[PDB]
RNA sequence: UAACUUCGGGAUAAGGAUUGGCUCUAAGGGCUGGCAGCCGACUUAGAACUGGUGCGGACCAGGGGAAUCCGACUGUUUAAU
RNA sequence: GUUCCGAAGGGACGGGCGAUGGCCUCCGUUGCCCUCAGCCGAUCGAAAGGGAGUCGGGUUCAGAUCCCCGAAUCCGGAGUGGCGGAGAUGGGCGCCGCGAGGCGUCCAGUGCGGUAACGCGACCGAUCCCGGAGAAGCCGGCGGGAGCCCCGGGGAGAGUU
């Protein structure tokens, strides 16, 4: 079989020196140097282990070339925090403020009583 | 089937380190590799991540605890005594 | 005590308008053929008016006190009911359920909601309904 | 490289100012028109011979046409 | 009164009607058919506050069961976990008339 | 398949038999429409015959047992006695 | 000695003042003042760590992802933005018009779709704050995709006969 070589002056199997095989239009097999596999952003909630959806998973400096719609989603905290924790945050803020109003009015009632 | 008579988890040490050491490490090994029930969700998904750190696979909640057990009798008695002390302090 | 009735303030918990306040204009407690689930036609506000203070010009006040509204159908699961109530006379013949198959009708309904949201906000009641949620 | 599926938009691309030349490829079952713009090579592929020739005459006069084999 | 409420729940789930689970108890509360809601003591604070708010809106009683979801389920006689449940029809039991 | 044993080992303990070629048999599955058709891939077991008893035919490839002394073991050490 | 006993900043949105050029329009150069401003310490340290973006064919005697041909791509820049598209072009009332349509008043217009997860080619916004990526151990098992090997046939050319 045809057994082949590197194409650069780096001859060690490091992280940056990763390759794949491709058959050229000249009926030959060569190495192409692949790009490191990127990751989608992790949620800002700090609880969900999964990645975010609707956001391209690329090496970070590639995100300059992308458009905004391919980077976020149309929602509050779009592309930075997942939908579940968004809705729990909304509910928590609302119910906490309601409880604060309740405790304030009870305090006013107690002040009136005393 | 039952494959061993006395040695359990410490069957992996073979004939080494001595019978007494193997016996006194067996119970700690079982304790640290057991799955505990989470007091926050009710599932038995509590694993020891690192020494003193316990994690729930479902809650994603992390608790500080004993080196080999989820909690220690010293911890529980300190908690009860501290509760009683606060109760007395506020009368 | 069935409480999901027209005039009931709700928070939108999902979709594009997440965390936005809205007021129910129609409720369908048992789903129709197209939507098996219970739902509700609601009209809310998209961009709240900005904080307006004294010592500002009248033009600036009028320009910052502008509301942009939306109208949509939602699930009861995707809506969060509050305890407040806002009684704004939305016109049913223009704000109704067949509006979503024509963009011109949708624009007319949004404008109709917008004008009377402006009116009530300038009157100055329902300040809780008109100040945005901090989440 | 880009593939144009419509004809009049390809005609617009041909009338574009950056178009340097058009080259005509005549292979069996197919006719391809390739316009060389500044950034991309635009290929229009059509399978009808008389459509191909009428398009060839309809090409702009001031742009260098070259049939190749 | 834990023993007596265990007895009443056993009778209620022998005879009357109920729903087990948060996402279905919410549907029952919104439809107004929920006569009583019972919550375990280890359910998430956010959702227990949510359930209390819904019950206040719908004029419905809520009871804080004195055990976590595992033995709330066993008191229900089911072989799984329940955090919140709704009695819709008390049946032949005096759960509402506590 | 023993003594002994820290019950994990000792252990390939020790000791025996078989092994070629050829011709067969049985079992072990997919796809399509308890059946039918069309496809397969390697394995295991058994049998007959047969060779100047020869077969792990070259290559590869643990001698074993009974005891005593010392160090528990794995590991390290005076490059050039 | 490397943040420890330092008055350790020469930056900036904007506002004001002063001058200048360019059709003194509006901006730019600035000069002064007001206002805003944590950095963990200058600097060095990896041709195997981090680090955007180039591949195919041909070409020499000795050089090729470097030369030639052909296809790309990244970064930076651009007064007049070079053009196009988006923003964004609607509704009401009142006249004229048989109508189509047009004239006058008002008013809105920092984009839309989906129950939802999310989608559409754009889709304003500063000091400030929050988060992600960069950013990771060893071993085992299983699955998918390639390249190589293997099998059954078609060609084209060679070996044996
Ligand atoms: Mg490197
Ligand atoms: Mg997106
Ligand atoms: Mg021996
Ligand atoms: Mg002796
Ligand atoms: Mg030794
Ligand atoms: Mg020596
Ligand atoms: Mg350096
Ligand atoms: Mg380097
Ligand atoms: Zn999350
Ligand atoms: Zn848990």
């Amino acid at each position: 079989v045809q057994r082949l070589t590197y194409r650069r002056r780096l001859s060690y199997n490091t992280a940056s020196n990763k390759t794949r095989l491709s058959r050229t239009p000249g009926n030959r097999i060569v190495y192409l140097y692949t790009k490191k596999v990127g990751k989608a952003p992790k949620s800002a909630c700090g609880v969900c282990p999964g990645r975010l959806r609707g956001v391209r998973a690329v090496r970070p400096k590639v995100l300059m070339r992308l458009s905004k719609t391919k980077k976020h989603v149309s929602r509050a905290y779009g592309g930075s925090m997942c939908a579940k924790c968004v809705r729990d945050r909304i509910k928590r803020a609302f119910l906490i403020e309601e409880q604060k109003i309740v405790v304030k009015v009870l305090k006013a009632q107690a002040q009136s009583q005393k | 089937a039952k494959r061993t008579k006395k040695v359990g988890i410490v069957g992996k040490y073979g004939t080494r380190y001595g019978a007494s050491l193997r016996k006194m490490v067996k119970k700690i090994e079982i304790s640290q590799h057991a799955k505990y029930t989470c007091s926050f969700c009710g599932k038995t998904k509590m694993k020891r991540r690192a020494v003193g750190i316990w994690h729930c696979g479902s809650c994603m909640k992390t608790v500080a605890g004993g080196a080999w057990t989820y909690n220690t009798t010293s911890a529980v008695t300190v908690k009860s005594a501290i509760r009683r002390l606060k109760e007395l302090k506020d009368q | 005590g069935k409480f999901m009735k027209p005039g009931k303030v709700v928070l939108v918990l999902a979709g594009r308008y997440s965390g936005r306040k809205a007021v129910i204009v129609k409720n369908i407690d048992d789903g129709t053929s197209d939507r098996p689930y219970s739902h509700a036609l609601v009209a809310g506000i998209d961009r709240y008016p900005r904080k307006v203070t004294a010592a500002m010009g009248k033009k600036k006040i009028a320009k910052r006190s502008k509301i942009k509204s939306f109208v949509k159908v939602y699930n009861y699961n995707h809506l969060m009911p509050t305890r407040y109530s806002v009684d704004i006379p939305l016109d049913k013949t223009v704000v109704n359920k067949d509006v979503f198959r024509d963009p011109a009708l949708k624009r007319k309904a949004r404008r109709e909601a917008k004008v009377k949201f402006e009116e009530r906000y300038k009157t100055g009641k329902n300040k809780w309904f008109f100040q945005k949620l901090r989440f | 490289p880009r593939k144009i599926e419509e004809i009049k938009d390809f005609l617009l691309t041909a009338r574009r100012k950056d178009a340097k030349s058009v080259k005509i490829k005549k292979n069996k079952d197919n006719v391809k028109f390739k316009v060389r713009c500044s950034r991309y090579l635009y290929t229009l592929v059509i399978t009808d011979k008389e459509k191909a020739e009428k398009l060839k005459q309809s090409l702009p006069p001031g742009l260098a046409v070259k049939e190749l084999k | 009164s834990l023993e007596s409420i265990n007895s009443r729940l056993q009778l209620v789930m022998k005879s009357g009607k109920y729903v087990l689970g948060y996402k279905q108890s919410l549907k029952m509360i919104r439809q107004g058919k929920a006569k009583l809601v019972i919550l375990a003591n280890n359910c998430p604070a956010l959702r227990k506050s949510e359930i209390e708010y819904y019950a206040m809106l719908a004029k419905t009683g809520v009871h804080h069961y004195s055990g976590n979801n595992i033995e709330l389920g066993t008191a229900c006689g089911k072989y799984y976990r329940v955090c919140t449940l709704s009695i819709i029809d008390p049946g032949d039991s005096d759960i509402i008339r506590s």
